[PDB]
């Protein structure tokens, strides 16, 4: 749904400290300032994605406190009043499989310098200039929306996205959802019994698949990987020389006169610059995969959780009946029930 | 008296749902909206 | 439902009259282009190291072995910047054809058909929309159905009537307080229930949370009407 | 006869088949002409 909010000092990657350099740099005109506009549209949007995601309700529906909801036990992926943050149990193993890095809050040099400065890539990062900014939503944020959807979709069904939320016991909601799919909603309440414990042991091997698999998230860890690795690659490229005597813009200056040292100083600038600009190229072209993926979960979303679908296999493979969405680090899970 | 202010940002309006096992909510009256949508 | 409809048009009028950034959209995509133009035309200003941004003051100083020094580091830098300029338009343009084959797909089902799909046509149940150009865009007034007025009543899975069990053939069963009645599920409109408003399915005994009624064969009484026919034709027939 | 729908004669539907479609108006009736029956044979007797 999302990715990490970079923004790139380009004076500081560029001409880390150096007046020469910014002096040079000035030569090139607009592009430290067209790079930080156009990161800037990536970091803007991020929020927009996740904003369209997640904020589908205007209104923070709140479960009973009393859970007759006829068999179906969803207390697996509803939230859990005990945590320091109020996600669901599902949610817990979801936040777990991703493994975040710098989810922009706060640096206090203590822990960035001295024990982890050395192996930290995040430091490296940070001391050339590249820096990742927070999202809009906390975490806390995104399972209220999504507290909201799920405590909205079993007490009020379709309803509360039409209009107002209007109740109704959830296994007369599964009848209409079994009328949905062709089936008469008798074939509901002559087994509720079996429809509930299939659907419980269902959600019991959504929770056992994620507690044991390494793997699950891939699609979500690949992400984490690829805004990871273009950060270390860009890292990287401050210590190639693209034809100057040295990587080291120090080591010039320390070394070479006011007309030397601008024949090699502009080498550097020459290789920074265009290691930003395919940077930015990147993460652009990128940032559109994550707009279209986040535009679909919106769509499924909207479709999927506010309703109940009749697009085959949009929702899952089968007759669709209801979906619960889940969230996770920079993404959406949906658990999509169906009728097979 | 205007002054720049900064707080978390709310959500939406907090709404516990009425429910029952044998509570329904029908309407008795409907509204037709028109809702404009700006595409590129 | 005419009055509502006009009265709705008549805000999107009244809105679009009163509000300055509700076509941002639109007015976004033109201000990119724009400032990516005006960015690349300041660009020309930039020296990219040659003793001039302005060519022919190179030309009007230096001789042809001084000269191409300084002007192919111009060509450099202004070629890197219409490949950027033109990088930029060919990401952009992939927003936009993004969008308008979502506006599309949005006029085959939203205004060529009516959507089932939920929140695709605007927040409600979708009954129609009309498309409206815009500079670089369209807009659509989808008009939807939204429910308003809800009042809660007590409501049943099934009626117990012949130790038979019945469901409702289209709609659910609701209770006033002290009477059963079937009602469509979008509008409250209630009716008695009858063997037309509902189907049988078993006993009563696997349904969850089943209730007793009396369901109303309109049968019967046309039956039995009939049997005050035949018995006041068997009275008079006794007379002769 | 609440079941299913009726459209034309059987020359033209490729694959039909022979089958008796009950009517639950028609022992309804049915019962109900011996209803009437035992009417009649009471008031043989009078
Ligand atoms: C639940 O809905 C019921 C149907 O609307 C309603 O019962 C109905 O009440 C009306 C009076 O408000 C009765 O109207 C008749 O009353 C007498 C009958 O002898 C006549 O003198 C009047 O002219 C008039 O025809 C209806 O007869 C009665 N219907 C039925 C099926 O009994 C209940 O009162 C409603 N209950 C609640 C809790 O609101
Ligand atoms: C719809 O009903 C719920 C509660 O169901 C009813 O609650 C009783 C008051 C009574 O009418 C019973 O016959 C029903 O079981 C309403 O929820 C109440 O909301 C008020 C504030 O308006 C709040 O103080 C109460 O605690 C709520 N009660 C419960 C049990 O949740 C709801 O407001 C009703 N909606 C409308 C539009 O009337
Ligand atoms: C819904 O399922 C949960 C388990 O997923 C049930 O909660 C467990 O209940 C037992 C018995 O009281 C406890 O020993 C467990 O420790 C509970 N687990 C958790 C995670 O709380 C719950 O009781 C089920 N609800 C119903 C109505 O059956
Ligand atoms: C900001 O710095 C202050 C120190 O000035 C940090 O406060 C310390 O926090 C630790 C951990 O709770 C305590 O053991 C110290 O005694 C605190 N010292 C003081 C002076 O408050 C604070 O945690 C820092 N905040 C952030 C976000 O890094
Ligand atoms: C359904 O709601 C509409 C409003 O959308 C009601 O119409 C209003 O009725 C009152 C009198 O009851 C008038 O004062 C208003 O001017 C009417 N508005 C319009 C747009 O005509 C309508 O009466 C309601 N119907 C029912 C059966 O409750
Ligand atoms: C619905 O009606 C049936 C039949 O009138 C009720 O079942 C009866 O319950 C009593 C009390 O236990 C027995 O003495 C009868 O022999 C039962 N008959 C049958 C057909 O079950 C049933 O209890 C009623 N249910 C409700 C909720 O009122
Ligand atoms: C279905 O039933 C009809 C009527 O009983 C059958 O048509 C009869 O076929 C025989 C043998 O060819 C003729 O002698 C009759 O005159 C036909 N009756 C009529 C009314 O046309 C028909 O063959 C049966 N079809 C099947 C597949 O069993
Ligand atoms: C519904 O819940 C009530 C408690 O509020 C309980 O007494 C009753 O047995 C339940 N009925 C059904 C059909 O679930
Ligand atoms: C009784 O039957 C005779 C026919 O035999 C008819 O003329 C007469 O009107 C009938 N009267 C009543 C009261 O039905
Ligand atoms: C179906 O196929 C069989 C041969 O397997 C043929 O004899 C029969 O007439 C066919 N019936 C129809 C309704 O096509
Ligand atoms: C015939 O009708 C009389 C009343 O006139 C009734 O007492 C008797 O039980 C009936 N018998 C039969 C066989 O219908």
């Amino acid at each position: 749904v999302s990715m990490t909010k970079t923004s790139v000092d380009c004076t500081m990657y560029i001409c880390g400290d150096s007046t020469e350099c910014s002096n040079l740099l000035l030569q090139y005109g607009s592009f430290c300032t067209q790079l930080n506009r156009a990161l800037t549209g990536i970091a803007v949007e991020q929020d927009k994605n996740t904003q369209e995601v997640f904020a589908q309700v205007k209104q923070i529906y709140k479960t009973p406190p009393i859970k007759d909801f006829g068999g179906f036990n969803f207390s697996q992926i509803l939230p859990d009043p005990s945590k320091p943050s109020k996600r669901s149990f599902i949610e817990d193993l979801l936040f777990n499989k991703v493994t975040l890095a710098d989810a922009g809050f706060i640096k206090q040099y203590g822990d960035c310098l001295g024990d982890i400065a050395a192996r930290d890539l995040i430091c490296a990062q940070k001391f050339n200039g590249l820096t990742v900014l927070p999202p809009l939503l906390t975490d806390e944020m995104i399972a209220q929306y999504t507290s909201a959807l799920l405590a909205g979709t079993i007490t009020s069904g379709w309803t509360f996205g039409a209009g107002a939320a209007l109740q109704i016991p959830f296994a007369m909601q599964m009848a209409y959802r079994f009328n949905g799919i062709g089936v008469t909603q008798n074939v509901l309440y002559e087994n509720q019994k079996l429809i509930a414990n299939q659907f419980n042991s269902a959600i019991g091997k959504i929770q056992d698949s994620l507690s044991s698999t390494a793997s699950a998230l891939g699609k979500l860890q690949d992400v984490v990987n690829q805004n990871a690795q273009a950060l270390n690659t860009l890292v990287k490229q401050l210590s190639s020389n693209f034809g100057a005597i040295s990587s080291v813009l120090n080591d010039i200056l320390s070394r070479l006169d006011k007309v030397e040292a601008e024949v090699q100083i502009d080498r550097l600038i020459t290789g920074r610059l265009q290691s930003l600009q395919t940077y930015v190229t990147q993460q652009l072209i990128r940032a559109a995969e994550i707009r279209a993926s986040a535009n679909l979960a919106a769509t499924k979303m909207s479709e999927c959780v506010l309703g109940q679908s009749k697009r085959v296999d949009f929702c899952g493979k089968g007759y669709h009946l209801m979906s619960f969405p889940q969230s996770a680090p920079h993404g959406v899970v949906f658990l999509h029930v169906t009728y097979v | 008296s205007q002054s720049i202010i900064a707080y978390t940002m709310s959500l939406g309006a907090e709404n516990s749902v009425a429910y029952s096992n044998n509570s329904i909510a029908i309407p008795t009256n409907f509204t037709i909206s028109v809702t404009t949508e700006i595409l590129p | 439902i005419a009055n509502q409809f006009n009265s709705a048009i008549g805000k999107i009028q009244d809105s679009l009259s009163s509000t300055a950034s509700a076509l941002g959209k639109l007015q976004d995509v033109v201000n990119q282009n724009a400032q990516a133009l005006n960015t690349l035309v300041k660009q020309l200003s930039s020296n990219f190291g040659a003793i001039s941004s302005v060519l022919n003051d190179i030309l009007s100083r230096l001789d042809k072995v001084e000269a191409e020094v300084q002007i192919d580091r111009l060509i450099t830098g202004r070629l890197q910047s219409l490949q950027t300029y033109v990088t930029q338009q060919l990401i952009r343009a992939a927003e936009i054809r993004a969008s308008a084959n979502l506006a599309a797909t949005k006029m085959s089902e939203c205004v060529l058909g009516q959507s089932k799909r939920v929140d695709f046509c605007g927040k409600g149940y979708h009954l129609m929309s009309f498309p409206q150009s815009a500079p670089h865009g369209v807009v659509f007034l989808h008009v939807t159905y939204v429910p308003a007025q809800e009042k809660n009543f007590t409501t049943a899975p099934a009626i117990c009537h012949d130790g038979k069990a019945h469901f409702p053939r289209e709609g659910v069963f609701v209770s006033n307080g002290t009477h059963w009645f079937v009602t469509q599920r979008n509008f409250y409109e209630p009716q008695i229930i009858t063997t037309d408003n509902t189907f049988v399915s078993g006993n009563c005994d696997v349904v969850i949370g089943i209730v007793n009624n009396t369901v109303y064969d309109p049968l019967q009484p046309e039956l039995d009407s009939f049997k005050e026919e035949l018995d006041k034709y068997f009275k008079n027939h006794t007379s002769p």
